[PDB]
């Protein structure tokens, strides 16, 4: 459960991310590819490659549903309802691979902000990405 | 495989009384059944609406059998599970897009029907060498994936 | 989550375990010892041998769990609120235990009831272990 | 463990440069607090209760070093990390009882941790062959249960 420090943390952290956000959900996703390959099984569709605009423009819209349950990080389970149809009835994604996409989320997160990714803010961001993980997998079999 | 001498009996011995039309058909039917999620790969095969569409498809049979006849190479590769299955591996991998963690779900599946069909003959010892073998089958099976 | 339908497969499979509740379970604990051995790094207090008492005992524990849960499949968090304190809390069970065993009752009542252990009951008792084990498990950290 | 002659350059390089003593401390405190459960193993580190307690226990920072020297040994020896690690395999299981999912949660705070101390040279591809190798330490520090 996401209790009110944890809340907290998160909005500060996600804040810090401002304007590269997208950056980030791209350079996650390339993360999450190179580290993970079974991922790739989910995209075979996609253009693969480093510097591939597919994936700049995915890892823009994964960090835009993410500051958006940021900001509706009291209702989640409402606000991420379309994006959880989409993941366990339509992708059929296993929930495994959420592990190992927020896992990525926070490697990025650390080698970009030094100064705020403390014990703390790490543990609460890995809250975070949890709550998130599990409402976009809750109807999956 | 770290399979024990009277372990690799264990499994052998009772696979030689495996009927594969059945098992093959129950395994891959109790799948798409118990884990609809997987039902995505087969769309091809048809009508999978209710347990018994599945059950009956002749598709699922047909197809659980040959699956069933994979397995039967590995057992008689023991040792070399990776050179039997690279190919089956490449193929999961780069022409069908499966996610590793599915073999998981049918090894699991398979076991369940092994007991179904044994009873009382499928102990809690031929129980753990099965696993193993499942387990080495679904690594086996995902060595390939790039 | 859990159908009406799933709701009735349950009862009716369940209530033919009947009186062979505690030897299932019991057999369950066995079969998921040998063949997942880190289990047994929850249970080092144990004697482990076959056909030990404790874990006769202890199976009879947790198949008297399991049909509390059954009775109250509509309002499973509050039954198993104490249990969930228990696994998450005190003892911090890994999640991931919680499939292992799972299946293994699921291989036990396949191994003991042919009759009933049929495709659709066999979904259904299985959306019904992982639905425990998710309160069980729901505040693990 | 396939770790190609590049992969095996990047990791090697980048750990040259990591401070263990310290390192060790981080990934080792990172893991007790965000992973609150594997708490239940060092009762006798005293007050864990918050994260500057945690972080800042002598007894961490002294424990923490101690794992991380073992983690060099084996980036010594990535040709047999079963080896090197049956020993102290056997300990955790036998002595400590503790389950090895809890090899794969440090494994990947140590990830952050070097991702955090190097932020732009850990770049993907340097991740991607540290993810190999925590993984190969966290199967050999498995390979002895029993
Ligand atoms: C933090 C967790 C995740 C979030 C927030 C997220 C978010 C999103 C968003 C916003 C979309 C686009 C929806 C649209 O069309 O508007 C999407 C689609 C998609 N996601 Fe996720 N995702 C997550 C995790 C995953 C993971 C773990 C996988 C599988 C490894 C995955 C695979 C996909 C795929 C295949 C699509 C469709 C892409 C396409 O074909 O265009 N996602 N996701
Ligand atoms: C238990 C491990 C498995 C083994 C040993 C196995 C083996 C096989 C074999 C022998 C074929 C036939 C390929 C050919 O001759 O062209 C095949 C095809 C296929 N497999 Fe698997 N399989 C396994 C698991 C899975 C799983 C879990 C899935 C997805 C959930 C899957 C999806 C498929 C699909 C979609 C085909 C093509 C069927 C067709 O031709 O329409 N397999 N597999
Ligand atoms: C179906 C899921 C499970 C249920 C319904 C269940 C139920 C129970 C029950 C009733 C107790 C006894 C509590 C008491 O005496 O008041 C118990 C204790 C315990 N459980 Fe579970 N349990 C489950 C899964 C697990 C698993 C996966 C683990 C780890 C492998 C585990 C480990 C333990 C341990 C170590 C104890 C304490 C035993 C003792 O010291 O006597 N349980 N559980
Ligand atoms: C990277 C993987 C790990 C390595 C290389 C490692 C290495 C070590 C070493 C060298 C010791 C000292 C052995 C001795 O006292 O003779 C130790 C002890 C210990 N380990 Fe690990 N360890 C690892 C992961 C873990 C984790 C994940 C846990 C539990 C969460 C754990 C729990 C313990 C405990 C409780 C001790 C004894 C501490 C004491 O002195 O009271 N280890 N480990």
């Amino acid at each position: 459960v996401l209790s009110p420090a944890d809340k907290t943390n998160v909005k500060a952290a996600w804040g810090k991310v401002g304007a590269h956000a997208g950056e980030y959900g791209a350079e996650a996703l390339e993360r999450m590819f190179l580290s993970f390959p079974t991922t790739k099984t989910y995209f075979p569709h996609f253009d693969l490659s480093h510097g591939s605009a597919q994936v700049k423009g995915h890892g823009k819209k994964v960090a835009d549903a993410l500051t958006n349950a940021v900001a509706h990080v009291d209702d989640m389970p409402n606000a991420l309802s379309a994006l959880s149809d989409l993941h366990a009835h339509k992708l059929r994604v296993d929930p495994v691979n959420f592990k190992l996409l927020s896992h990525c989320l926070l490697v990025t997160l650390a080698a970009h902000l030094p100064a705020e990714f403390t014990p703390a803010v790490h543990a609460s961001l890995d809250k975070f990405l949890a709550s998130v993980s599990t409402v976009l997998t809750s109807k999956y079999r | 495989m770290h399979l024990t001498p009277e372990e690799k009996s264990a499994v052998t011995a009772l696979w030689g009384k495996v009927n594969v039309d059945e098992v093959g058909g129950e395994a891959l039917g109790r799948l798409l059944v118990v884990y609809p999620a997987t039902q995505r790969f087969f769309e091809s095969f048809g009508d999978l609406s209710t347990p018994d569409a599945v059950m009956g498809n002749p598709k699922v049979k047909a197809h659980g059998k040959k699956v069933l006849g994979a397995f039967s190479d590995g057992l008689a590769h023991l040792d070399n599970l990776k050179g039997t299955f690279a190919t089956l591996s490449e193929l999961h991998c780069d022409k069908l897009h499966v996610d590793p963690e599915n073999f998981r779900l049918l090894g699991n599946v398979l076991v369940c029907v092994l007991a179904h069909h044994f009873g009382k003959e499928f102990t809690p010892p031929v129980q753990a060498a099965y696993q193993k073998v499942v387990a080495g089958v679904a690594n086996a099976l995902a060595h390939k994936y790039h």
